[PDB]
């Protein structure tokens, strides 16, 4: 006769993601040349590592002006994704599609300042377990960075990955307001006629970086 | 790791600089190709439903991740729960020609429609942004019609954008945005 | 008086010496899961300079209490020196207890304590208590030993464990046998707890108290 | 291309799934990311 | 066989001391991986269901088992006799992400759901009792929702657990608990 | 055309056991290091047979105290995993889960009364078509051995598996009040000073130990 | 892993059925099981 069959229930009821595939219904298509076509890519942690993007800010610009006083902290906040500074830019207008990720995001800074205007930031990053300084003197104690405008402007330090699980979530709750990754806070030193002045930061994937688990729930 | 930046040429910087070890990252989700082929349910806008993209919600993964590279090419793979037979008819192809049984006209069963589709268009790469709400006649990927459909999703095929655009989301408010995750 | 058996062990300056003896037993593992993991990025140190006992006290063993008083000691713990100003300045780390437990009376009496070194835990159903013999674990008896000795290693639930608000490692020695004076026998046991936090490095560090 | 673990040759023939890419005659964001220095533009000390 | 006891080193004992020989035994029933694969039929409670495992019943086989072992790795096979499409949603996602078609969202058929589903917690493992009722929010395999699910099952793959935990069973009485078998 | 095939009746209706897998629909996911992890196993008889548990007793407590009488019997009971003081161990905390078994298990024995206490012993097997003895002299006609208190204190009998068929269940009727399997019963022979004293017996599997046919069926 | 007896691969790829186990860099119960002696601390008899 013919080789019997097991009608098995269950098997094959649709899946918006069946590795399977389909039926082809027409075929024998010669379609035109996609040769050395411009600026390709395919991989979106790529482009994020690939070509930064800068910050949102308190009022909505990216720089930031060095403060005249003794509050010196010229930033703070959480540091995951829900960041809204970040989010909106690159590597933050997509984590979002990502339930997880690890690796190492970087904060790139420039000046725009005169020449006669030469000045001292600092870079602080603490942990989850404690609240974020607003002393240098007191973050001097986290694992941190000083520098000073020069000839070359930019410069981009990279924040390191650490958290119990070698993961955690993009997402956030009012029960994560004590964050699972730390607060990530940035200061100011001193200065010269180099107060008001612009320090933009920016946002890029480190090499660290790496991002899984594929979750798609309305954005805009 | 200081540099000029008014040149913009790649400077990124990584762990080591003060201190600490780089890992390996398998950032196999993260592919353009990949994250990019598992359907999209758009409104099947009644029964003579065009097979364009920027009627998807611009917000959906498949959606979204479509509307960052400006230009794309790739394949179709689409579902129709529906009613009577669905005619679909090629690009170009006459609004009318979609109607005779004797052109690809699936026969209903139980119960949507699931078939491959061919990229047909006569230009050599497509796009969801045409500088030339106002994009072009050509920019449809065939075209269906049955006699009554109710979903209509497709699955991009052997994706390949090419260019990039803006990535942004969920304007927070608190600089940290809160919305209940999976708990136990 | 017998086959013969002694030992001291050596953690940093801290040395525990014994001579009711018996031995010991590693539970679980003898070794540490790479301690160069990717959540630590390189960022993690070797601080073997808080490796080394402190003392903290157990009940009092007494012939009244019950088969079941099982003095609780989770580990980690407070710590007026070294170990305890790490988990001050740090976030993530990582050690495993040695624990030597003694319980001074003499060769005289009767009963036995169990003692036992448990992970992540909240609490233990009584029938459950019948089951110690399933995690790392000694059994006293003043007819051999006055020393127990255990040495645990690292469990935790990840690889760098925080403790401002967790403590993976319990120890317990509920009284299987009631205590006897008896005729010449002693007239208490303070079961007394000497520990030891071993292969421990950091990762992670906060600003400072101003 | 996403998700295709079949273990077969999908059945319908090659020339019938997707539409042959005829030639003529990351590519390039791949190129412009494997390439940035971790550097220091002065010279590290300690 | 003698030997020190107040040492715990094992020392065990077996049939030829006094006499007797001792057998090749099969215990390829007790073997942990092999008698763990075979589903709890856990209630699904309404539709947004979280695939934790505390909510099965502790007494059931692969509960019990489960319940026995504080650490523990694997994957999962579900089932879902049910309304409605099944929209999966992965660990960490938000509560809400588990409604667009886009995501893993099955289309019913008759009757349940067989599907297969990865480990996919950020942490290297997962516990039954995280000493950290109130256990953490990143001990959840996914979470599934439909429209009305009634059949909630769990066959768990690829098992594994680590370290043990205390096993005991039906108090009896009598010195021997009486109940009734499969007679003739 | 095509295979013809058979949509055979019968074969695929769901079977909580279904040998077959089901379809997987996400794919590509790279996990966690599970790296020489601590304490694992993969086998229940392994850690039954490896690490013992004592027993539930009369009154609760484990040990068991020198009769200074003629009444000598320490113990005695139903030997089947119904054994209330095994009723909770840990092979008898899952034996539930196995309709038969065969092979053997331990009893071992432990004193911890003073060094003034020198105790004597004794343990006692019969089987199925007689009750249990009450006097060591009867007993000594069973397989059975003698000890005495020493330097050395713990030790652990093997009982023998003897039955009729190689198995036997796990449950038990009041129809099998004779037990398939028989009567294990302990006692004492003389002491000194040595009343009172504790004697705990735990219970471990032997290396003759089996245990199949899984069965699950309300247990709390 | 409990009850697998299909003779093929389970058709759908291996990257597919369940989540890969990346490395890093009974396993112990059976390690002191297969440790326990059955001898005797004195000298068997007769």
């Amino acid at each position: 006769g013919i080789f019997p069959v097991a009608c098995s229930d269950g098997y094959g009821g649709l899946v918006t993601t069946d590795p399977k595939t389909a039926d082809p219904a027409y075929g024998k298509v010669f379609n035109p040349p996609r040769n050395m076509l411009p600026g390709r890519f395919t991989n979106f942690l790529d482009v994020a590592e690939a070509c930064p993007t800068f910050l949102h800010f308190e009022g909505d610009v990216p720089y930031v002006t060095t403060k005249t006083d003794s509050d010196r902290v010229l930033a703070q906040f959480d540091l995951s994704l829900a960041a809204k500074h970040m989010s909106n830019t690159f590597l933050a207008g997509l984590a979002q599609y990502y339930t997880q990720y690890s690796g190492t995001i970087n904060l790139h800074f420039m000046f725009t300042g005169p020449t006669d205007a030469k000045a001292r930031y600092m870079i602080a990053y603490a942990p989850p377990g404690m609240e974020p300084p607003k002393t240098p003197e007191a973050a001097a104690h986290c694992i941190h960075a000083e520098w000073d405008t020069g000839l070359n402007s930019k410069f981009t330090f990279s924040i390191p990955y650490l958290s119990a699980a070698d993961y955690a979530y993009t997402a956030s709750d009012t029960a994560e307001t004590t964050n699972v990754q730390g607060w990530v806070c940035l200061f100011q030193i001193t200065h010269g006629k180099a107060d008001g002045d612009a320090l933009v930061v920016l946002a890029s994937a480190g090499k660290d970086f790496e991002l899984r688990l594929p979750v798609d729930a309305r954005t805009q | 790791t200081t540099s000029a930046g008014e040149s913009a040429d790649p400077v990124t910087a990584t762990v080591e600089n003060y201190g600490g070890e780089t890992q390996v990252q398998r950032r196999q989700h993260t592919d353009v190709s990949f994250i990019l082929d598992r359907f999209v349910k758009v409104t099947p806008k009644d029964q003579i439903n065009v097979l364009d993209l920027m009627q998807t919600p611009a917000h959906t993964l498949v959606g979204a991740l479509l509307r960052t590279a400006t230009y794309y090419f790739a394949d179709l793979e689409v579902a129709v729960k529906h009613e009577g037979n669905l005619t679909w008819v090629p690009n170009g192809a006459p609004e009318a020609a979609l109607d005779n049984t004797t052109n690809p006209t699936a026969y209903h069963k139980a119960p949507l429609t699931r078939l491959a589709l061919p990229y047909t268009a006569p230009h050599r790469v497509l796009a969801t942004v045409y500088n030339g709400r106002a994009l072009p006649t050509s920019f449809n990927y065939g075209a269906i019609k049955a006699t009554r459909v109710t979903e209509l999703l497709y699955r991009m095929k052997r994706a390949e954008t090419y260019c990039p655009r803006p990535l942004l989301a969920i304007h927070p408010d608190q600089a940290r945005h809160k919305q209940k995750i999976v708990a136990p | 008086l017998l086959e013969d058996r002694i030992l001291t062990t050596r953690n940093g300056h801290t040395t525990s010496t014994t001579q009711s003896s018996v031995g010991v037993t590693y539970g679980y593992a003898t070794a540490e899961d790479f301690v160069s993991g990717p959540n630590t990025s390189g960022l993690e140190t070797r601080v073997a300079q808080a490796e080394r006992f402190f003392k903290t006290h157990l009940f009092d063993w007494v012939t009244s209490d019950p088969f079941g008083r099982c003095h609780l000691l989770e580990l980690p713990t407070d710590h007026k020196g070294v170990y305890g100003y790490l988990t001050d300045s740090y976030a993530y780390m990582r050690n495993g207890w040695d624990v030597e437990v003694t319980a001074v009376g003499n060769q005289f009496n009767g009963g036995c304590l169990l003692v036992a070194m448990v992970p992540e835990l909240c609490s233990i159903q009584k029938r459950e208590l019948y089951q110690l013999t399933l995690f790392p674990h000694q059994f006293i008896n003043p007819r051999t030993n006055m020393t127990a000795h255990i040495t645990v290693p690292f469990v935790g639930v990840n690889r760098y464990d925080q403790y401002k608000v967790h403590k993976p490692w319990t120890l317990v020695v509920m009284v299987v046998a009631p205590l006897t004076v008896n005729s010449e026998g002693a007239p208490q046991i303070k079961v007394y707890a000497n520990i030891a936090p071993t292969n421990v490095h950091v990762a992670g560090e906060f600003p400072s108290k101003e | 291309s996403g998700n295709t673990g079949s273990i077969i040759n999908n059945y319908y023939m090659q020339q019938y799934q997707n539409s042959m890419d005829t030639q003529l005659g990351n590519d390039w964001f791949s190129k412009l990311a494997s390439s940035a220095f971790s550097g220091l533009f002065g010279a590290l000390l300690a």
